[PDB]
C-alpha cells in the first residue's frame, strides 16, 4: 500500500525554536520545555516556550480562583468526603442565585452569592485571555484575526451567562457550574422555549457547525492529499503558487464546479466556524426577551 | 472555460471504469464512469421525490416529507405511497454517495494527489448508512430511519432523542459533541492564523510559518505544526462523525433505557454508594 | 417582530458574505480562459475582485493578485477534440515535459527563507543537531522502485528546519549522483525504502538541483511534479 502522512515515518530532532522576536518582550518568554516524541508522531515535538505577560498571569490567577470556587463549593456539597466527592463530581454544581434574589448581589454565599463570584473570577479570566490573544499577535506585527474570532466564541458565553439573564431580570436564568447541571440547563431551555429546533439562529448553528467538520474533512485531507508537493507550506503557496495549491483548487473545480485559492480557504474557514457561535448568541439572546415559544413562532411567520 | 494554469493537468487517464469513454469534463465538471452514475441515481432520486411530493399534494420544499414504511413493514419492501418511494430513494442515495466518492478518486488519480478526500468523505456516507441502514436492520424495522423532509426529519431527532430520556446522557454521544465542539474551536484558530500571518499589520512584511508557530508558542506554550493542524483537523472532524456513527449505532440495539442510567456504573458503585451526603447520598 | 428582522437581515449579510468570499477565492487563476488560452467569454456572476499586494520578507519583492496570469513555461500538450471537455494529450514524454500529474509551476527560483532569512529547507549533513530521534532511520538503507529493482541508496534527510520535520531523502544513483525524493512519496522500512510511483530507472530522470546544500521552489516543484506524475506514467513497469 502507500503512506498516508497521517502519521510520521520517521520523526527527526534538532535545535529548538526559540521563536521570531519581533516586538514580543523577552523578558516575559519563559524557556525551552522538553521534547515529546509522543507528540511527534502527529506533530512538532518541541513543547514550550510559552509567554506569560501581566494579563496572562491576571487571567491565569483569576482562572485558578474560577476552578478553585467551583471545587470548594464541591467539596462542601460533598461533605468533605472525598469518596463522595469523587463519586458524585459529575452531578455537584454551583448553581446561580434563586429568581426571588433577580439581579441582586446581595444573595448568601450557599445560595448564589458563591456563584456570583465564581463567574466574576471567570469573567475576568476570559477577557483577560482575550486581551492577550490580540497582545500576542500585535507583538509579532500579524493579523488580529484570532483576537476576533475569539470574539466570536466569547459572545455566546457573554449571552448564557450575563446578557440574557440580565435582559430577564435575574441571575437565575444563567447557566449553572456543573457538568451534567449544566446539560440539564441545556434540555431544559430548549423544552421552555418551544423546541430550539424551531429557532432558525439554532438551525444555522447547526449548519455552521456540521459545516466546520465537513470544511475541516475537506481542507484537511485536501492538504494531506497535496502535501507531497509541499501543500501544508500555505503562506508560501500563496505567496508564489506552486502545482499543490493548483492540483488542490483543480480538484474541487472537477468534483463540485468552484474552488477556492490558498489564501481564500482560510476566509471560508473562520468564518464558517465563527458564524456557529455568531448566530448562536443571536438565538440564545432573542430566546425569552422577545420569543417565547419558537415553534409557535414559526408557525405565524 | 477553465482556471488560466488548468489546461495542463487536463490530460487522459485515471479511470477505474470505461476506459476513455467517459474521460472528458462539462463546463468545469469532471464526469467519468462515475459522474454518469451519480447523475442516474440523482436523477431519479429527484423524480421519485418529486412524485412523492404529487402525492403528497405539496410544492413546498419546506412540506414535502418522504417517509420510510410504518414499523410494522418490518425489514420487507413497502408500497410506493407507504415507504416504498423512502426505500429507492435511499437505494437512490446511497448510489449517488458512492459513485460521488469513487468520482472524486478518478479525479485524484488524473491529478496524482492522495486520496485522502474520498476516504474522508465516506465516514459521512457511514454515518448516513448508519441511520438509514445498519441502525435500522439491526432495530428490525426501515421505519426506524428519518423521514426526507427538511423538519420533519429533526422532528424525527426529537422523537428518537427523548425516546431515551436526555439524549445529552448517551456517553458516545458526549464524545462526538466534543470532536464537533473542538473541531470548530481548531477551524476557527487555524483559519485564523494563516490570515493573520498572510494579511499582518498594516505597515508590516507578510509574515513567515515561523511567526505562526511563535504565536501558539507564546499563546499556549505549544504548536502542533502546518502539517499537525491539518492532520488534526482531519481526525477531529473524522473522530466526531465516527462517535456520531458509534452513539447511534448503539442506541436500540444494546441500550434500550434512558441514557442518564448509563452513569451508574459510578455511582451506585457497591462501596461509596451507600456513604451518606453528596448528591446521591 | 424582532426576531423576524433579525433572521431576515442575516441571510442578507450572509448572502454578501458567500458574494465577498467567492471573489476572494479568485483571485488566482481568474479570470476563466477557453482551451485556446484566450479569454473565456462566459466567467460567471461573480466579478473579479480587486487587486491585494503582499509584501515579500527578505526583498523578495511584492505579489499583485489578481494580476497578469501567465504559465511562463512551454506546455507539451494537444487538444483532442474542436469542441471544449475533453483531454488535451501529451505530444512528448508527459514526465520530462512536466505535464499531466508530472505538472510543476514556474515557481521563483530561490529556496524557501524561514522567518530569519535562512534556507527553510536542508540536507541534515548541513544542519547541526539534527538527526532521526524516532521511527526507522532510511539513512544508508537501499531505495527500490515499483519494479522491485533497486535504484540507489540514502546518503541523506533533508529537513524542514523550522518544522523539525523529514521533506527529502536524498539518493545517491549508479552513476553517484543523487537526487530528492518527497518523504511522503516513500515508505520507509526495515531494510528498504520502498518507492511505488517509480521504477529504478526512471529516478535519473527526477529533475537535478544546482546546489547540493539547497533546493529552489522551482526545483521542489519539478521534483514533487515528476515523482508523482510517475503513478500514471510509470505504471505499467
Ligand atoms: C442582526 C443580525 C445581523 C448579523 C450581522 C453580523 C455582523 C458580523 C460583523 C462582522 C464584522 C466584519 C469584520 C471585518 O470587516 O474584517 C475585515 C476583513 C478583511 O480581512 P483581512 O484583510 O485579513 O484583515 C485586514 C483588515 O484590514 C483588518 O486587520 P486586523 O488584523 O486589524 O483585523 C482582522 C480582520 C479580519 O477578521 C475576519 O476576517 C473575521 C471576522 C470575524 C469577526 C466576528 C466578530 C464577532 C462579534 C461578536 C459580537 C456579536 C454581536 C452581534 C449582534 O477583522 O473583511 C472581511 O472579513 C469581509 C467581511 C464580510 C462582510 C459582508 C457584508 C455583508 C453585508 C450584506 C450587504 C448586502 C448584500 C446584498
Ligand atoms: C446528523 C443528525 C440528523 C440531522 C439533524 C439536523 C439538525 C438538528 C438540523 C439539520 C439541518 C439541516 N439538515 Mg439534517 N440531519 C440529518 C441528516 C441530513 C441529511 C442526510 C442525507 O444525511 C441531509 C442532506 C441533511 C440536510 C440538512 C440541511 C437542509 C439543514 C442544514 C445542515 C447543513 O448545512 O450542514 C452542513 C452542510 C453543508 C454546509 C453543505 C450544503 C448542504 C445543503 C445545505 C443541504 C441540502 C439538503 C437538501 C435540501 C436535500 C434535497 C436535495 C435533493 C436535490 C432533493 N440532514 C441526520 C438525520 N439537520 C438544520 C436545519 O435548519 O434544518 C431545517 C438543523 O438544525
Ligand atoms: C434538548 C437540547 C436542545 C438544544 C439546546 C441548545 C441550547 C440551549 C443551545 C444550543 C446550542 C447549540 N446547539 Mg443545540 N440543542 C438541541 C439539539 C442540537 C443538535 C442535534 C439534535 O443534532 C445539534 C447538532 C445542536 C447544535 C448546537 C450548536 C450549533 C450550538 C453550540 C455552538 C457551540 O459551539 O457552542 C460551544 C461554544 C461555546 C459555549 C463558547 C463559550 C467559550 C468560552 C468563552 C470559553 C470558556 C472556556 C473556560 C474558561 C474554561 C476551559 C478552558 C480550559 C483551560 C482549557 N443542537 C436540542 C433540541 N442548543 C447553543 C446555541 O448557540 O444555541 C443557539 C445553545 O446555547
Ligand atoms: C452549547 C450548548 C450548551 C452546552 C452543551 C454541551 C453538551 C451537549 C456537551 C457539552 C460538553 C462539554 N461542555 Mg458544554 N455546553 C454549554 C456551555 C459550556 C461552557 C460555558 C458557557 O462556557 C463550558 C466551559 C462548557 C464545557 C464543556 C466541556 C466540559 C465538555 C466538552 C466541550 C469541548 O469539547 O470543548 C472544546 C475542548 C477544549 C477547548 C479543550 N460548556 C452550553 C450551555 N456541552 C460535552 C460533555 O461531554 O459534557 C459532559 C457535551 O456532550
Ligand atoms: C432532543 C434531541 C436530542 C438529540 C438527539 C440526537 C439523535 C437522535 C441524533 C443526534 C445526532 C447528533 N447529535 Mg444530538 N441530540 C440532542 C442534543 C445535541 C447537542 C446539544 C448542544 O445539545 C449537540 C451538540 C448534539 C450533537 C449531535 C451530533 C454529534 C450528531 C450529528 C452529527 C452527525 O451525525 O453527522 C453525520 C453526518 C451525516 C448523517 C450527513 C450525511 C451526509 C451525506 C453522506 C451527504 C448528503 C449529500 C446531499 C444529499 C446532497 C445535497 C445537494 C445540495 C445541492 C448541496 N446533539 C438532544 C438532547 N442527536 C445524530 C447522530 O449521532 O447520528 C449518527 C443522531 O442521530
Ligand atoms: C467560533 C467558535 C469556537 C471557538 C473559537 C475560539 N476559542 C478560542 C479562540 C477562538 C478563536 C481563542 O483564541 C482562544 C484560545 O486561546 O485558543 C487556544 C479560545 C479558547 N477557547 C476555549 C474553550 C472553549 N472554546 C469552545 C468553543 C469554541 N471556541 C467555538 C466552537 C468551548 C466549547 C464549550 O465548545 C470551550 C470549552 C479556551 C481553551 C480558550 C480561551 C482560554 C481562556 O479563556 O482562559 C481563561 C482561563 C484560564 C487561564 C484558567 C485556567
Ligand atoms: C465525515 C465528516 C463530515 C463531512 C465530510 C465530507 N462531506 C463531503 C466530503 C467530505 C470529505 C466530500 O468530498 C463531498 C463534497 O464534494 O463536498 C463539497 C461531501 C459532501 N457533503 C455533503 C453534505 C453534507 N455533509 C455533511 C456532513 C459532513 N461531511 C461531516 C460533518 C452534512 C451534514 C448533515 O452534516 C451534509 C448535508 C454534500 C454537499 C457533498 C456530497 C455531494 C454528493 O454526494 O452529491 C451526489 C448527490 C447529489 C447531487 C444528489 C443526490 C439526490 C438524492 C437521490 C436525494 C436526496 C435524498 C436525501 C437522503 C434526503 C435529504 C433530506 C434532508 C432534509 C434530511
Ligand atoms: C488549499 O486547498 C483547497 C482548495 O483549493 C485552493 C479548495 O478549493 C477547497 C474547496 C473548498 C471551497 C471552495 C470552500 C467552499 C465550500 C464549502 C463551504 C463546502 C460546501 C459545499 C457546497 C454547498 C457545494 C456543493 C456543490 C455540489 C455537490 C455540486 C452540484 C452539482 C452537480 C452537477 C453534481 C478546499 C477544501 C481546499 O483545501
Ligand atoms: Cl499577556
Ligand atoms: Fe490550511
Amino acid at each position: 500500500a502507500e503512506y498516508q502522512n497521517i502519521f510520521s515515518q520517521v520523526q527527526v530532532r534538532g535545535p529548538a525554536d526559540l521563536g521570531m522576536t519581533e516586538d514580543v518582550n523577552l523578558a516575559n518568554r519563559s524557556g525551552v520545555g522538553p521534547f515529546s516524541t509522543l507528540l511527534g508522531w502527529f506533530g512538532n515535538a518541541q513543547l514550550g516556550p510559552i509567554y506569560l505577560g501581566s494579563l496572562g498571569v491576571l487571567s491565569l490567577f483569576s482562572g485558578l480562583m474560577w476552578f478553585f470556587t467551583i471545587g470548594i463549593w464541591f467539596w462542601y456539597q460533598a461533605g468533605w468526603n472525598p469518596a463522595v466527592f469523587l463519586r458524585d463530581l459529575f452531578f455537584f454544581s454551583l448553581e446561580p442565585p434563586a429568581p426571588e434574589y433577580g439581579l441582586s448581589f446581595a444573595a448568601p454565599l450557599k445560595e448564589g452569592g458563591l456563584w456570583l463570584i465564581a463567574s466574576f473570577f471567570m469573567f475576568v479570566a476570559v477577557w483577560s485571555w482575550w486581551g492577550r490573544t490580540y497582545l500576542r499577535a500585535q507583538a509579532l506585527g500579524m493579523g488580529k484575526h484570532t483576537a476576533w474570532a475569539f470574539l466570536s466564541a466569547i459572545w455566546l458565553w457573554m449571552v448564557l451567562g450575563f446578557i440574557r439573564p440580565i435582559l430577564m431580570g435575574s441571575w437565575s436564568e444563567a447557566v449553572p457550574y456543573g457538568i451534567f447541571s449544566h446539560l440539564d440547563w441545556t434540555n431544559n431551555f430548549s423544552l421552555v422555549h418551544g423546541n430550539l429546533f424551531y429557532n432558525p439562529f439554532h438551525g444555522l448553528s447547526i449548519a455552521f457547525l456540521y459545516g466546520s467538520a465537513l470544511l475541516f474533512a475537506m481542507h484537511g485531507a485536501t492538504i494531506l492529499a497535496v502535501s507531497r508537493f509541499g501543500g501544508e507550506r500555505e503562506l508560501e503557496q500563496i505567496a508564489d503558487r506552486g502545482t499543490a495549491a493548483e492540483r488542490a483548487a483543480l480538484f474541487w473545480r472537477w468534483t463540485m464546479g468552484f474552488n477556492a485559492t490558498m489564501e481564500g480557504i482560510h476566509r471560508w474557514a473562520i468564518w464558517m466556524a465563527v458564524l456557529v457561535t455568531l448566530t448562536g448568541g443571536i438565538g440564545i439572546l432573542l430566546s425569552g426577551t422577545v420569543v417565547d415559544n419558537w415553534y409557535v413562532w414559526g408557525q405565524n411567520h | 472555460a477553465l482556471l488560466s494554469f488548468e489546461r495542463k493537468y487536463r490530460v487522459p487517464g485515471g479511470t477505474l471504469v470505461g476506459g476513455n469513454l467517459f474521460d472528458f469534463w462539462v463546463g468545469p465538471f469532471y464526469v467519468g464512469f462515475f459522474g454518469v452514475a451519480t447523475f442516474f441515481f440523482a436523477a431519479l432520486g429527484i423524480i421519485l421525490i418529486a412524485w412523492s411530493a404529487v402525492l403528497q399534494g405539496t410544492w413546498n420544499p419546506q412540506l414535502i416529507s418522504v417517509y420510510p414504511p410504518a414499523l410494522e413493514y418490518g425489514l420487507g419492501g413497502a408500497p410506493l405511497a407507504k415507504g416504498g418511494l423512502w426505500q429507492i430513494i435511499t437505494i437512490c442515495a446511497t448510489g449517488a454517495f458512492v459513485s460521488w466518492a469513487l468520482r472524486e478518486v478518478e479525479i485524484c488519480r488524473k491529478l496524482g494527489i492522495g486520496y485522502h478526500i474520498p476516504f474522508a468523505f465516506a465516514f459521512a456516507i457511514l454515518a448516513y448508512l448508519t441511520l438509514v441502514l445498519f441502525r435500522p436492520v439491526m432495530m428490525g424495522a426501515w421505519g426506524y430511519a428519518f423521514p426526507y423532509g427538511i423538519w420533519t426529519h429533526l422532528d424525527w431527532v426529537s422523537n428518537t432523542g427523548y425516546t431515551y430520556g436526555n439524549f445529552h446522557y448517551n456517553p458516545a454521544h458526549m464524545i462526538a459533541i466534543s470532536f464537533f465542539f473542538t473541531n470548530a474551536l481548531a477551524l476557527a484558530l487555524h483559519g485564523a492564523l494563516v490570515l493573520s500571518a498572510a494579511n499582518p499589520e498594516k505597515g508590516k512584511e507578510m509574515r513567515t510559518p515561523d511567526h505562526e508557530d511563535t504565536f501558539f508558542r507564546d499563546l499556549v506554550g505549544y504548536s502542533i505544526g502546518t502539517l499537525g493542524i491539518h492532520r488534526l483537523g482531519l481526525l477531529l472532524s473524522l473522530s466526531a462523525v465516527f462517535f456520531s456513527a458509534l452513539c447511534m449505532i448503539i442506541t436500540g440495539t444494546i441500550w434500550f433505557d434512558q441514557w442518564v442510567d448509563w452513569w451508574q456504573w459510578w455511582v451506585k458503585l457497591p462501596w461509596w454508594a451507600n456513604i451518606p451526603g453528596g448528591i446521591n447520598g | 417582530d424582532l426576531a423576524s428582522l433579525a433572521i431576515y437581515s442575516f441571510w442578507i449579510f450572509l448572502a454578501g458574505l458567500i458574494y465577498y468570499l467567492q471573489t476572494e477565492n479568485m483571485r488566482e487563476g481568474y479570470p476563466l480562459e477557453n482551451e485556446d488560452g484566450t479569454p473565456a467569454a462566459n466567467q460567471g456572476p461573480f466579478p473579479l475582485p480587486k487587486p491585494k499586494t503582499f509584501i515579500l520578507p527578505h526583498g523578495r519583492g511584492t505579489l499583485t493578485v489578481p494580476g497578469p496570469e501567465s504559465e511562463d513555461r512551454p506546455i507539451a500538450l494537444a487538444r483532442t477534440a474542436v469542441s471544449e471537455g475533453f483531454p488535451h494529450a501529451p505530444t512528448g514524454d508527459p514526465m520530462k515535459d512536466g505535464v499531466g500529474p508530472a505538472s510543476w509551476v514556474a515557481r521563483r527560483d530561490l529556496p524557501e527563507l524561514d522567518g530569519h532569512g535562512h534556507n527553510k529547507i536542508k540536507p541534515m549533513k548541513a544542519a547541526a543537531g539534527f538527526h532521526v530521534s524516532a521511527g526507522k532511520n532510511p539513512i544508508g538503507l537501499p531505495v527500490r522502485g515499483c519494479d522491485l529493482e533497486i535504484a540507489g541508496k540514502v546518503v541523506d534527510i533533508w529537513v524542514d528546519i523550522p518544522e523539525q520535520m523529514a521533506r527529502f531523502l536524498e539518493v545517491e544513483l549508479k552513476d553517484g549522483s543523487t537526487r530528492l525524493l518527497p518523504m511522503q512519496m516513500v515508505k520507509v522500512q526495515s531494510n528498504r525504502v520502498h518507492v511505488n510511483a517509480l521504477s529504478s530507472d526512471l529516478f535519473a530522470g527526477i529533475p537535478t538541483i544546482k546546489s547540493p546544500t539547497e533546493v529552489t521552489l522551482l526545483e521542489e516543484d519539478k521534483i514533487c511534479g515528476y515523482v508523482a506524475g510517475g503513478l500514471m506514467y510509470a505504471a505499467p513497469k
